[PDB]
């Protein structure tokens, strides 16, 4: 019977609620009381990226912290050199509307993907020079919100149709599909060992998969609207996500459950993209009021504010080495911080 | 197919309830323990001089 | 009309055969007798003593043709000598048959009310012109034919600065001085003409950055999409260069045929029609496409209190294209005298002159772009 | 977590009314437009009525205009609809749903196969 | 050394930003259009008569008067559109076609009422003007003259609609017809007249799926749209 | 347009300014 099943997962649902319960000895605002407060985080833009022509959805660093690429609705790809302010690659795209951009991290291959349905994987480092495409991965049935390398042959997408894939790029084909999640998923988050990733939906939800087994580990609840933006902490041990609800919140792998928000009074806006520091004791996120907000991710307290952006900030990046910040935004503008 | 979901979620939440948790203060020392393990190595936390800084 | 080195040709020209009579011509034979002078003014033939001494009003005098009876008289008695004014040295003489022979206050208020009005209006663009330069988000191709419009208006504001001095410097009291001994003075010196060139250039500069704003704002609503690079450089030539096709060929003319007075003096008007037309054409055209925007405002209104809105439209663009200009424009100066034309100038000279600040106030200080950044940059450092 | 619970339906003869409640939890109760939507026999879902934050702005479909009344206790975390008059073709689960973001005035997909922010259904039959 | 490296760095840069240069002036010179309505409002039909004169998501590019036109139709997404609508913040307009004849899913046309109401007050969607297509209007007349229709059954205020003086019935229409037609062009106004500001605008039309006009219309409400945001800029 | 007008008519009034002050000055013997 549907009620007799609906009634056993209901019952199943307040034995994970009490065993959550039973973990929660002190808040991690208890613990962290004692730390000394971050200060002021005064940020600079110390550099502005131009040439887009319409507004940005997607960038993301190059694994040398110095090169990255940037996803604009005007169908191009486009390559910078962060330091020199040069465009390296200008990769034209056939369908303009594309909402995610990925660096593999070998800097080989760059992947993009949006309302086409479809990853599309170029080869930047061609014998003749000149960018081409190197894969088409088909086979989601809604827009990709999110792509992440794994190597070379490897990427892991999420999509609009509620599903996460993982391709093998040389045939092209889907591996692996993760299913469970009820509404749109818009991003995804490997870990560092990238032998998990985490996803956020449009559900209010984030599911913690394994990438061989393919099965989802847990799911996280918290939230009250859409899911937005992921990002593991820095030890794999930890994820943040942002929301439509004007929120930010830590999850804790081991400890399955929500360990702390950052919101304010003040902000009534969603979050779009979320990125923490080298060490994890910042979080950045980006508002759609043009702001970004950095956050002491251990005090809930803000730290900072970067407010350079004309229209909405979409996408948030923090390089690998930990020296700068890349805001994208609305305004068809990259800037980079320190 | 109500059913068929039904009993495809209620087989997800007994995967999830066949976890082991750790403590939440547990938990949130050992993120305490490593914000302190990495903190001289964030450039973004302690202001780098202006010559380790290449957009500086 | 007679100019003052014109005078004083011909006042040197009467000093010089006056010089020949006072040694040519023979003695008197008579003792006791007047002696023949010369004062700066008059000729002074001998007489004899006893009656009035008989001589014509000088003719270099520019009333001098229009008094031909006219008889400067000098009066010697047998004394020998003439009679001297009471209580001074000087001899007597009689001059009011030979006498000389508001337009400055109405020209003094013109004056007072367009530099007070150009020097509020160059105060404003320069303080509008930083804050479209200053914000990066306000550059587009739109305030960029705002910025040359700000930059004509205040050229032309500084060339009326710079050609009020130069006509100070040209009516001074050592400037005349050195056009009555005959010596070289500032109205000789080309710097002097080029001034006066200046002015008609900026003038007519700021004029056809009226004509490139109305041009611009056309092509928008027009409908005509075009490549925007190309557009801008076709418009930035309009409105600095083709100036030059015509401001040039009036001071060649000028140089060569009405090389007189620093370029002053609108001595022949088909001269002054070389400068006038072209302007009058920017004029005109400017103004059929005022009346092609108001056209198409007007429909916008009907479609979505019409009044109201046209007229804050219709005021606000008035400025930008200049369009007070049409009133008195079609009025030419050959035929514009007495009280109209004081009427004609000073519309034109009292209007043009706030207009930059007009322009300044409706297209960058009300602008609800510019009012933005003002408040996010207040809210920007309020965050520190 | 985000959950809507809705009661109060039944079987009823024509003409006779009900009153249906919805129990909210999970989210900021007064952030939120609330929605009613039904789905009949063989056919797709339906909006009914909307209520704004504070229950000042109201919304009907056509059908129920009159019959229906909406309203929402923010202090308990309720939704209700009473029911007046009810027709046969009134027959239908009930969906209490939720206006996907806050603070919003437009309201996307609350009527979608398979929204989110959507309660279990209360059966109507008249 | 270094300064062959960031010269030739330099010498790419220069050829992106000569071909960026280019691809900016085709940008501006397109106008986007999403076209979104619901299966039966006769929109693929729409599409297909401007295919003959001239996946997930379709694109169809049609030029009128040398003018071009960018039209994108969403074929396999979701039903959950409030994501990937905020995608055409900044199309030119959004063509929302409406099948007119489908208030007797009980009421097509009050989804389609909610809908565009959901389109009309969404903050990225603020600026976008919406091209309104009332389609079935062929279907309309031949409904409501049977009789059959009752369209008070699903909107009571129709029992009290008068037909508005400004009304401009075509040759032959019975004031029936014409009273139903702008009774549900008024459902959609009263939403749109309501927070539109200034910003943004509705253009009604309506249509039929034949109609060869249809392009025509788009064009003439695109040149009104690029007009209006002009006038918007300079404060007239 | 005015400013050329405008000073046109006020060359021609100072012109007959000095001219008459050259006169003037004459008749003080100068």
């Amino acid at each position: 019977e549907l009620d007799q099943l609906r009634q056993e997962a209901e019952q199943l649902k307040n034995q994970i609620r009490d065993a959550r319960k039973a973990c929660a000895d002190a808040t991690l605002s208890q613990i962290t009381n004692n730390i000394d407060p971050v200060g002021r985080i005064q940020m600079r833009t110390r550099r502005t990226l131009r040439g887009h022509l319409a507004k940005i959805y997607a960038m993301h660093w190059g694994t040398d912290s110095r090169l990255l690429v940037s996803a604009s609705q005007d169908g191009k790809l486009i390559i910078w050199d962060s330091y020199t302010t040069n465009k390296v690659h200008a990769i034209p795209l056939r369908s303009s509307w594309v909402m995610t951009c990925a660096y593999a991290p070998s800097g080989n291959y760059v992947a993009c993907g949006g309302l086409d349905n479809i990853c599309s994987i170029y080869n930047l480092k061609t014998r003749e020079g000149n960018v081409r495409v190197s894969r088409e991965l088909a086979g989601h049935t809604g827009y990709l919100s999110c792509c992440r390398f794994l190597d070379d042959n490897q990427i892991v997408t999420s999509s609009g149709d509620t599903t996460c894939a993982l391709w093998d790029i040389e045939t092209g084909q889907q591996t692996t599909t993760f299913t469970g999640h009820t509404g749109d998923v818009m991003s995804l988050s490997l870990a560092p060992d990238t032998r998990l990733f985490v996803s956020g939906a449009c559900d209010a939800s984030a599911k913690l998969w394994d990438v061989r087994e393919g099965m989802c580990r847990q799911t996280f609840t918290g939230h009250e609207s859409d899911i937005n933006a992921i990002c593991f902490f820095p030890n794999g041990n930890a994820f943040a996500t942002g929301s439509d609800d004007a929120t930010c919140r830590l999850f804790d792998l081991r400890a399955d459950q929500e360990l702390m928000t950052y919101s304010h009074d003040n902000i009534i806006c969603g979050i779009t993209s979320v990125s923490f520091s080298k060490s994890g004791r910042l979080l950045l996120a980006g508002y759609d009021d043009f702001n970004c907000n950095v956050w002491d991710a251990l005090k809930a307290d803000r730290a900072g504010v970067l407010a350079g952006h004309d229209n909405r900030v979409s996408c948030l990046g923090v390089t690998d080495d930990g020296m700068a910040v890349a805001t994208g935004s609305w305004d068809s503008f990259l800037k980079i911080w320190n | 197919a109500s059913i068929a979901q039904a009993r495809k979620l209620v087989e997800q939440l007994k995967m999830e309830a066949n976890i082991d948790r750790i403590k939440v203060s547990k938990a949130a020392a050992d993120l305490m323990a490593y914000c302190e393990a990495h903190a001289k190595e964030d450039p973004l936390l302690t202001p780098v001089p202006a010559s380790e800084n290449p957009f500086r | 009309t007679v100019s003052l080195w014109e005078t004083v040709q011909k006042w040197r020209e009467y000093r010089r055969q006056c010089q020949r009579s006072l040694t040519e011509d023979p003695p008197p034979a008579t003792d006791l007798f007047c002696n023949r002078t010369f004062d700066e003014y008059a000729c002074w033939p001998d007489g004899e003593p006893g009656s009035f001494v008989n001589v014509s009003c000088p003719w270099y005098l520019p009333w001098a043709s229009s008094v031909p009876q006219g008889h400067v008289y000098r009066f010697c008695t047998a004394e020998g000598l003439w009679l001297q004014k009471d209580n001074s040295s000087l001899p007597w003489r009689d001059l009011s048959e030979c006498e000389e022979s508001s337009p400055e206050e109405q020209l003094l208020f013109l004056y007072i009310i367009y530099t007070v009005g150009y020097a509020l209006s160059f105060s404003a663009l320069v303080i509008a012109s930083a804050i479209l330069l200053g914000f990066r988000h306000l550059h587009c191709t739109r305030n960029y034919i705002h910025l040359n419009l700000f930059a004509s208006f205040i050229l032309r504001a500084l060339s009326v600065f710079i050609k009020d001095a130069a006509l100070k410097w040209m009516y001074s009291t050592a400037a005349q001085q050195h056009q009555w001994d005959g010596l070289l003075s500032y109205q000789d010196s080309l710097s002097c003409r080029l001034v006066f060139l200046l002015m008609q250039y900026c003038v007519a500069a700021n004029y056809y950055w009226l004509l490139v704003e109305g041009v611009y704002l056309y092509t928008l609503l027009a409908f005509s999409v075009f490549s925007e690079q190309w557009i801008f450089r076709l418009y930035v030539s309009i409105g600095w260069g083709v100036p030059l096709l015509f401001v040039v060929p009036w001071g060649i003319v000028k140089y060569l045929y009405e090389d007189e007075g620093c370029w002053t003096r609108n001595s022949n008007m088909n001269y002054w029609l070389i400068i006038r037309l072209p302007i009058l054409f920017a004029i005109g055209v400017n103004f059929l496409i005022f009346v092609r925007v108001i056209c198409i405002v007007v429909s916008k209104l009907k479609a979505n209190d019409i009044k109201c809105r046209l007229a804050k439209s219709t005021l606000t663009l008035i400025p930008l294209l200049g369009t007070h200009e049409v009133i008195f424009a079609f009025v030419m100066d050959e035929h514009a005298r007495g009280t109209l034309r004081f009427i004609k100038l000073f519309t034109e000279l009292s209007f043009t002159s706030f207009q930059g600040l007009m322009v300044a106030i409706l297209y960058c200080f009300v602008n609800n772009e510019v009012q933005l950044e003002f408040r996010k940059s207040w809210e920007r450092w309020r965050l520190e | 977590q985000v959950q809507l619970q809705e009661s109060g339906g039944g079987l009823v003869q024509p003409g006779g009314s009900l009153r249906l409640s919805c129990a909210a939890s999970g989210f900021t109760f007064s952030n939120y437009k609330m929605n009613w939507v039904r789905q009949a026999p063989g056919k797709g879902l339906e909006w009914v009525s909307d209520i704004s934050q504070s229950g000042a702005s109201i919304s009907y479909t056509g059908s129920v205009k009159g019959r229906f009344t909406i309203s929402r206790d923010n202090a308990k975390n309720t939704l209700y609809l009473q029911m007046n008059s009810l027709k046969p073709e009134d027959t239908a689960v009930y969906y209490c749903a939720r206006c996907p973001a806050p603070f919003t005035r437009d309201c996307f997909d609350v009527t979608s196969t398979t929204y989110a922010y959507r309660g279990q259904g209360t059966q109507v039959t008249v | 050394d270094q300064r062959n490296e960031e010269k030739a760095q330099r010498e790419a840069n220069k050829k992106i930003e000569k071909q960026l240069q280019k691809d900016k002036q085709v940008y501006r010179a397109t106008h986007r259009l999403l076209l979104l309505g619901a299966g039966e409002s006769g929109k693929n039909t729409i599409v297909k008569q401007m295919r003959i004169l001239h996946s997930g998501i379709f694109e169809t590019k049609f030029q009128v008067d040398k003018v071009n036109f960018h039209m994108f139709d969403v074929g396999a997404q979701r039903d959950e559109r409030r994501k990937w609508i905020q995608c055409f913040n900044d199309v030119t307009a959004i063509i929302f076609v409406v099948a007119s004849s489908s208030y007797n899913q009980t009421n097509r046309l009050q989804a389609a009422l909610k809908l565009f109401d959901s389109i009309w007050n969404n903050k990225w969607l603020r600026d976008t003007s919406v091209i309104l297509f009332l389609n079935k209007q062929d279907l309309l007349a031949e409904k409501v003259l049977a009789g059959k229709s009752k369209i008070e059954d699903y909107f009571p205020e129709f029992a009290r609609y008068t037909t508005p003086e400004d009304a401009t019935p075509e040759p032959g229409e019975d004031p029936r017809v014409t009273r139903a037609k702008y009774f549900i062009r008024d459902e959609f106004l009263r939403i749109s007249t309501a927070s539109g500001d200034g910003r943004h605008y509705c253009y009604p039309h309506f249509t039929c799926a034949v109609d060869t006009e249809n392009i025509r219309r788009v064009f003439n409400d695109c040149r009104d749209i690029i007009q209006r945001m002009h006038l918007r800029q300079y404060e007239l | 347009h005015g400013d050329g007008t405008f000073t046109s008519d006020l060359s021609k009034q100072m012109e007959e300014e000095a001219v008459r002050l050259f006169i003037e000055w004459l008749k003080n013997g100068g």
